[PDB]
């Protein structure tokens, strides 16, 4: 097919902060790519608007998709409960990947992470998705509420999402 | 530690 | 803990057959019983109500569940797209048997098979999870509208379902 | 043969 | 998904 | 020894669309590319011609092959109910792939998908075994009457069918 | 289902 | 399901020498079971009317079912070349037990053995599918036809065969 | 080796319920013992005097033993993060039973459960370490405040703890 | 030896 | 098939 | 140290073909390409002078070797009945490559082939140990007396053989 | 088949000692069994006659059969330089049992030891295969010219051997 | 063989403590139990005279055998630095047993370790090999000295050591 | 906890 | 994130001999360079500040890091008395390379070795995770006081050390 | 040990 | 040897 | 550490025929080389000097290490009777190549070869240690007195041999 | 063939 951009539009606590935008590598991972996709546009009855940044560390990545439970121990796939890891072809790059957060093998359901750093100890548990492909300054920007323990300062939230291409 | 999981996060 | 008990009224061609109930063996497999029941319940929306015998072999099985297709490529959990065999304790160890169809491992969904003879062949790919109670006379005479090919030769449907306990 | 499957029945 | 399977077709 | 050479002539509902001519790699998977030639031609007593491409999603494949059932739970090889996977020497490397469409490990028959797009999440799992030598032109036609879920919407069919070369 | 894990419960 | 018996008529050279029984394990091993009954009944074509018992061991066994190449090299299943080692339920317990012959794992065609001796050191190789039911004699007879290195001084041959239950 | 025993005054929203006392299986899994005795003495500094049970399901568990987190997410181990499966010796046989809680193989922390049913589903996955002793009759008065998913609807605390042999 | 084999027969 | 064996050839 | 070349004197019937010499890679598979060398010496008692090629696949490959049988089911090495296969160091890179025929892992014995076409399907199942030296036209020759099935028209036979380096 | 009975006339140096026959499990190893039977009656043109005891450890066992080398690096089977482990059905239970000696896993020769104990330690790694049927005391008489490093005082020597039964 | 038994003169110090006999399983660990006989008679020139039981926790058992560092960190076998373990046949069953003690699998030395106590949670890692025949009670009073951390207040010596019969 | 080994001792 | 640095300042006896300055690879193996670092600053209570180097050997590297018995056989780290290997991506490629101590696999805990030469038979087999920076000078200072048995001639310490980078 | 080998007897 | 470990030491 | 060179001075039967110096890749294969180092210079008070090459085979290599029984049937080494295959990172590239002998995996003791050829069939199964420095001419002299089977006609003996590096 | 063993040396 072609490669699905998704956007998210920040905020930070009550302000706009700007938009993402992400490049989903279905060509790779089509399965996990359609997931996020559907999770973004909200078209099976749910998905990520609304939802927080749960736990963002600066210089390593910001972790979301927990839509239910808000915390890191909830989210569900359009699959179901959990769904497989699809490949391990792609590998955390540099800043700006984008990669499914899970609970060990087989255990994808909503949360990712966005790489603020190249996280190559993190290759072949986690499925690499998708990549920033405008926006990397907010997140960036989201960074700065962050912490060593992942406490965020400020309500990060994902306002409204959706795809683009 | 560094490591980005969904429920016992380790360190 | 209790094990739960469902039950089907069958009807062939429309005409009342007869009740038919299962104890589920949660105490064994509390997962795949527990998906059974919920379909049986109709109580997430979808269930077996309604939906019909498929294939049914006289002096082997009679095989239902798929009620979004209703020819075997259907059917769902209510865990998702499908779950995984959650283990092998029991066996096929006779007549009133009621196990798990599938295509191979852990791809269980909805679909079931009530075993009308022993079927130890089968043993360790398909998980056993309930028995008939009461009501395999009723199956007895379900099955004399299969044929060597599974073909029915009447509608045999689930004309209500639910549980009793 | 005699199997129970949901999609490609076998022999 | 996308896959090509003889049967049981998934997501 | 050479590599075969079969062409499809396809019709959309009744109309004659175009032929799509394929070499088969008897090169590299010698037994898939046999059991294809053999149905192409229809020598062994039964074979692809007249029947449908039965699911055909744009932007992936066009799937084909069920003689039996017409509808993906059938088909045959002409060495019997199914054959191994003979090798996965060759990789989904683009449009104009042909490759066999399987229900799991070794249990190949005869569907088969003409990829027209690069579908390498599929590498090692589906036995690639030849490529549209003509009439790509006429795939790309072809892909217009699916759908996301792959259904088709003129009924499209292999008039006739067999080796060139 | 019936489970007791440290984090992500499932069903 | 109840159980099939078949039956072979033997005949050395041309002269009529008696009849064996054999039930079919089809409680244990349905499929391999199923392919002996259909090839002794001929329904698909082709069978074992007119077969010989190409080598025979005192003490060990009678080989025969190649009905292709006569010596060993040949026979088919009715699923095709060659079929899956079912599963190693039943032993090589005795004198009149049928399993059978193949070319390594997973390799079954035609060929079986009637063991004239218990022939435990084979247990887990070969798929033990049926036993002599009447006529243990005339096997006993056979046996008599036969050398160390298998060679038989007569043509023992199958005149007939077929179902009686 | 003598098995000791320890236990716990468990309080219902401030109000004194009970105490429950344990013997753990020090003669069966010792690393797994010393754990749960000491972190119920708080020698090391830490243990569970003042957590709660965070998820009570009746008929089947009362969960506790995150004295970190208080919800599930936490807990730690006198050797460490998490400390490795000590062995699979012991069974959940019944009511009264005390096993690991853990997230995945070798992710032992501080979290168990006392089971309120036989659950021998999770044989093989949850080491079992102990039993009660007296105040079974208190761990049934707990199960009253669960629900299917877990909630309590009081504040279940474990008052006191310690050892008594 | 004693084995059944089909085509290449060992002792 | 096109294979090199000694004793039961097969397609 | 040095490879062996061996030679094959070829007479069609009776009447002299042409020689046929072969390089045997003892420095890659050193008890293979002796096992070959000396039945082509005759130097242990038995060897190919004699025999004839059985198998005969035009664009494929000329199988030999069988000196006990003759027609595929013999032939024996000089260290027993069968030995290991070697390595699978060397691949079928195109005419003239001499390789082991077996009858699975391990069964290697005397039967060879001479490859007429690259045959990369067989790479890692056949052990490779030689080559064509001269004589690729007499290997062309000998082709045309092959068919699909193998049968040929006259019988090929190696007239004499020996070591020449 | 039934069992074989083969016998060993002993000399040390001159007189002789006397002979110890054995029964040999064909009915559990047919392959190992023939294989001392052939070299005890010497029928294939080599075999044991005039060989000696070269390794005897009183209350171990009595290490003999290698008659190229005589000193425990040489012997060959009928099967040529080696042949596999047939199986391990049959223990080291007690003095008497007939075992092959061998350089690890599927390296079985012609070299074989009378245990004069019961060495449990060698089950699973060693081929047993026959027991003394008359003789033992003569097996006792052996004994007592080795030593705790299997020198042997005497010169041991198998003066004739063959089959009885 | 007879199975050996070794005595050690235990000295708490310099006092005389009395003497433990042990009964060594070579019947089941031969390679195991001439080690510890080998350094209990000292005839390899070096062996058990004079070390000391290193660490003593009551209730567990007594280590010892470590006379090259006296720490726990030294010891050698007769056979080399270490060894492997040689089977796990028999088990950690009760007071009195006898068992190797290592750094993880294959690095049997000389170090050894009496139980006083039942230890299962041992089986399968520490290889067994023998029991105290005759001094339980000597071995009880060493216990006295040890403590829960293993130090022990008294220099506890192997006086004397060496084989009975 | 309660182990055997030689060298690094765990608990 | 940020790849920190730290610093030792080492004493011979009591004499200040200089300061090692070590990257730690903490964008390759983040908890093992971690656990270095919040040992160097002392952190959690405990830490290198203090501890000696106890074995060195000239040529090959100085191990130190047993804060706890001081002689190889204690340490302990941050998350526990041991932790996982983390992964092998960095290799023992020359001088200064910083590796950890272990006690076979998944036992890290604090000790460590400074290699002074290239030791890649250790790849593998030890976690690499820093480099020295500044002050190879001062290590191969440190080599000079070692002997082949790692047996040091002066207490060489870490008088302090910390955090810079 | 007690052992029974061809060509290289160990302990 | 030449091995670095914390315990028991080997050559 | 710097590699190490050692000599030997070959003599036949009593002749000097000249000396061979070694280099011992200590930095690849420590634990080997240094086994081979000691032995060469006796300092364990057991080596090679007066040992002899018992094995010759011209165009392969000479085999030598067996002080013990001077047949291939010993030797030991400084570690034990047998020590592990280290590791197999060199390959037997080419003449003067000094590799290990040995009785399958982790059997290595004191004998070794030294190839006058190229012998990569032996990868992986044999670990290479050293290569001739000076003296490969004498090696090529040695050569000249073994024969096909290996069998020397004189006796090749190590005169002398030391450290030199 | 030609291998370096100690003890049981094969072709």
């Amino acid at each position: 097919m072609v490669n699905p951009t998704v956007f998210f539009d920040i905020a930070v606590d009550g302000e706009p902060l700007g938009r993402v935008s992400f490049e989903l590598f279905a060509d790779k991972v089509p399965k996990t790519a359609e997931n996020f996709r559907a999770l973004s546009t909200g078209e099976k009855g749910f998905g990520y608007k609304g939802s927080c940044f749960h736990r963002i560390i600066p210089g390593f990545m910001c972790q979301g998709g927990d839509f239910t439970r808000h915390n890191g121990t909830g989210g569900k796939s359009i699959y179901g409960e959990k769904f497989e890891d699809e490949n391990f072809i792609l590998k955390h790059t540099g800043p700006g990947i984008l990669s499914m957060a899970n609970a060990g093998p087989n255990t994808n359901g909503s949360q990712f992470f966005i790489c603020t750093a190249k996280t190559e100890w993190l290759d072949g548990k986690h499925v690499v998705f998708g990549k920033v492909k405008e926006g990397m300054n907010i997140v960036e920007a989201m960074e700065r509420f962050g912490s060593r323990n992942g406490k965020t300062s400020k309500k990060i939230t994902i306002a409204d999402c959706g795809q683009l291409e | 530690x560094l490591l980005v999981x969904a429920g016992l996060v380790l360190a």
